[PDB]
Order: structure tokens, then C-alpha cells, then sequence
């Protein structure tokens, strides 16, 4: 089906910033576009209908325009709740599909992560499970890829990551990373590393232990 | 003032079939070409379109849920269910239902289309995750190590949510990081929380875990091993 | 195809 591709995908901004998120679908959806923002656990809130319209009880600082195929989102002074993530919806052809959404947050100086990694403890291992967690401490922007490697094969399909909210007095984001592995497997190695790429680090930093080593 | 709100069941098992009631006061069914949809939103990710349905009665669905989903409505009762048959682990989301509305008429005539085109209010939205667990308490398990030092607690395989950890029974808390739980394709959620010490404050550090749903406190001081 | 409030 259609689809809708907003721009960019996140961004950073300060107070009193200009910025414009932009939407561009495949084909043309007329003016039957709407935009919205969303805090974090609250709904999609109406800010722009039908391309260009403001919605009543919407601040003026909001604005849209565009038709067709590529359409715009500029709040002119960004306030702080308007740290947030934006959606794009087309209504012109079912389904009504959303754009994949722009988040916006705090800017700040770029930090790289400070990485560590650890190992399972015992008393999980005597329960048949290996975890190993890597953890991304303090970084910004929040983009950063985690990649596991077992005596140098490229893991896959077998890890899970969370990363916190923007921190109100940071800016920087934390992300945790579980390897999760049989006992069994976790026996059947030695080096456990996790490998770390970021906008900060020149080049990637990996951290490792080899298991059993005592 | 329109206002709309969802309620269903918090919790449903895969295979199961999941009734989503949105119910709404502001406007009616019954007025002209209004609609209601739902829309859906999985945890962390993109706003996904549903289904709606019309005053006249006509209804849309998503293609790839088409099988799946009937809406209804309820005009007398001021409300339009969704059921969700066949569910799965991957229909864990937010369920939102929303008021789309109808052209704008002058002396009953339309005049201005333009108000379709954005689903104008929303409702809260209601919570619903899919797992075949039963409540189960979570395993606790120690997590240890600009010259900052890492430790924490890895709370492991417990339905359903939420699970609070504090750390030195709520006096620590600067450098503390509690990371949203994951579920695990197993239907289990796990967390980590961890806290950065200046490497030397290795001062003691301990986790109070508590996961209510299951009775289960568990206090786990974690230090740098090597006996 | 075409929304209900389409041409």
C-alpha cells in the first residue's frame, strides 16, 4: 500500500528553536493529511487537519502546509512540551496510514557511552540460563547499535534492548542489551563481547570477558 | 466537549479473542458522517490504523488485520466495539479508539469537507498485552563490574507488569537507571536497573525489588565478587 | 481505495 515517509526520523532542538518535520507519501493523498504530537503516555494529540488547517485550541506557533505528495510541520518557537514525537496521518486512501514518526528532544553536547559488560552471575548459570548484559551508560544522541559477538560469531535473534527516557537533567540516554543463552551454549565458549557503535567513538568499542576465566 | 474512552480486558492469552469497547459522549452515531476508528500503538513503536466505522454504517479495515477484526457499532449506547479475534504475542499495544468528523453542513447542507481529513479527539487508550503466563514472581540476580563503575540487578522472568526497584531502600538515586522490561518471546518480562558509583564508593549497594502482582520482595546487595 | 469523503 501507500506509504508515508516523515523526516527526520529524530531530531534535537532547543527551546525557542524553528524546526520543521517533513511527510512525503508515494502517491498523492490531495490535502487529506493531518498532523499530531505526542507526549509520552498520552494520546496522539491534533495539532494540523486537512494539510493546513489549525485545529481550535491549538497554539499558533503550529503551523502546516504542503499538498500532493510532501507536506511540512513547523513549530516556529519551540517550547517544552513540544519535546515530543510527531505523526503524519493520510486519510485520502484506506487504509489511513501514519507516518513512522519524528521525535524530537533536548539538545546537548554529543557524549559517547561509557560501555560495561557483564558476565551471568552463578546463581543464574545453576538455574539452566546465561544472561549477559552489556550496558550504553549516559550517551547522546540517542542512536547507538549494540552488537553481540560469542568467540567472534555475530549474534543474533537471541538478544533484547531498552533505553531510557531522555534524562531532564543529562539529555543523554542509557541503553541496556540482555544476551540470553542456555547454560549449556554459555559453556560451550569463551569470549562474550559487546560491541558498541556511536556518533561519540571514533570507532567502535568493544568490551569482553572470556568466560571462566578466573 | 467530545470525550471517548476504551476499556477490554488488560490482559489476554494468545488465540484468545480480544472485545474493545469504545465508549463516547459528545456526539452521537447518528450524526452526520461521523466516524469513530481505532488505531493501535505497539510499546516504542509507530501509530498503527485499525479500522472505523460511519453513522451510515459503513466500515473499513486494515488489509493485513482485515481476517481478524470486526467493528460494530452501538448507536443507542453510545458505543463502537472492536473484536480481535486469533490474537498473538504481537498484538501487545496501546489500543486507542478516536472521533473522525463528518463534513460541515450549512442548513443541513455540506459545504466544507475539509474537517474529515484528522481523527480530531482521542481517548486515553487501554493497555493490552498478550502472553499465555500466569503471575510468577521474578528471579533476582546480580549484575557486577569518567572513571565510573557499574553494578545492578537483572530481574528476570516475572508476569505481569510492573516490578519496582529502589536502590539502598530509596537513598540512592543519583546515577540510578531502571530500563523499561522487555517481554520475552517466552511471555515473561525482564528488566535491568543499574547504578554508576565513582569507582571508588565501592559503601554498600543493594536493590529492593517488588513485583506486587505476585507477593514477591526480594533485597539483593550486589558487590564487586572475587569474594 | 478512496475514503468516504474522496474526489
Amino acid at each position: 500500500a501507500l506509504q508515508l515517509t516523515q523526516s527526520p526520523s529524530s531530531l534535537s532542538a532547543s527551546v525557542g528553536d524553528r524546526i520543521t518535520i517533513t511527510c512525503r507519501a508515494s502517491q498523492g493523498v490531495t490535502s487529506a493529511l493531518a498532523w499530531y504530537r505526542q507526549k509520552p503516555g498520552s494520546p496522539p494529540q491534533l495539532l494540523i487537519y486537512d494539510a493546513s488547517s489549525l485545529e481550535s485550541g491549538v497554539p499558533s506557533r503550529f503551523s502546516g502546509s504542503g499538498s500532493g505528495t510532501e507536506f511540512t510541520l513547523t513549530i516556529s518557537t519551540l517550547r517544552p512540551e513540544d519535546f515530543a514525537t510527531y505523526y503524519c496521518q493520510q486519510l485520502h486512501f484506506y487504509p489511513h496510514t501514519f507516518g513512522g514518526g519524528t521525535r524530537v528532544d533536548v539538545r546537548r553536547t554529543v557524549a559517547a557511552p561509557s560501555v560495561f559488560i557483564f558476565p551471568p552471575s552463578d546463581e543464574q548459570l545453576k538455574s539452566g540460563t546465561a544472561s549477559v548484559v552489556c550496558l550504553l551508560n549516559n550517551f547522546y544522541p540517542r542512536e547507538a547499535k549494540v552488537q553481540w559477538k560469542v568467540d567472534n560469531a555475530l549474534q543474533s535473534g537471541n538478544s533484547q534492548e531498552s533505553v531510557t527516557e531522555q534524562d531532564s537533567k543529562d539529555s543523554t540516554y542509557s541503553l541496556s542489551s540482555t544476551l540470553t543463552l542456555s547454560k549449556a551454549d554459555y559453556e560451550k565458549h569463551k569470549v562474550y563481547e559487546c560491541e558498541v557503535t556511536h556518533q561519540g567513538l571514533s570507532s567502535p568499542v568493544t568490551k569482553s570477558f572470556n568466560r571462566g576465566e578466573c | 466537549r467530545i470525550t471517548l474512552k476504551e476499556s477490554g480486558p488488560p490482559l489476554v492469552k494468545p488465540t484468545q479473542t480480544l472485545t474493545l469497547t469504545c465508549s463516547f459522549s459528545g456526539f452521537s452515531l447518528s450524526d452526520f458522517g461521523v466516524g469513530v476508528g481505532w488505531i493501535r500503538q505497539p510499546p516504542g513503536k509507530a501509530l498503527e490504523w485499525l479500522a472505523i466505522i460511519y453513522s451510515d454504517d459503513d466500515k473499513r479495515y486494515s488489509p493485513s488485520l482485515n481476517t481478524r477484526l470486526t467493528i460494530t457499532k452501538d448507536t443507542s449506547k453510545n458505543q463502537v466495539v472492536l473484536v480481535m479475534t486469533r490474537v498473538s504475542p504481537v498484538d501487545t499495544a496501546t489500543y486507542f479508539c478516536a472521533h473522525r468528523r463528518g463534513p460541515t453542513t450549512l442548513f443541513g447542507v455540506p459545504i466544507a469537507r475539509g474537517p474529515v481529513n484528522a481523527m480530531d479527539v482521542w481517548g486515553q487508550g487501554i493497555t493490552v498485552t498478550i502472553s499465555s503466563t500466569s503471575t510468577k514472581g521474578p528471579s533476582v540476580f546480580p549484575l557486577a563490574p569518567g572513571a565510573a563503575a557499574a553494578l545492578g540487578c537483572l530481574v528476570k522472568d516475572y508476569f505481569p507488569e510492573p516490578v519496582t526497584v529502589s536502590w539502598n531502600s530509596g537513598a540512592l538515586t543519583s546515577g540510578v537507571h531502571t530500563f523499561p522490561a522487555v517481554l520475552q518471546s517466552s511471555g515473561l518480562y525482564s528488566l535491568s536497573s543499574v547504578v554508576t558509583v565513582p569507582s571508588s564508593s565501592l559503601q554498600t549497594y543493594t536493590c529492593n525489588v517488588n513485583h506486587k502482582p505476585s507477593n514477591t520482595k526480594v533485597d539483593k546487595r550486589v558487590e564487586p565478587k572475587s569474594c | 481505495e478512496q475514503d468516504k469523503w474522496a474526489s
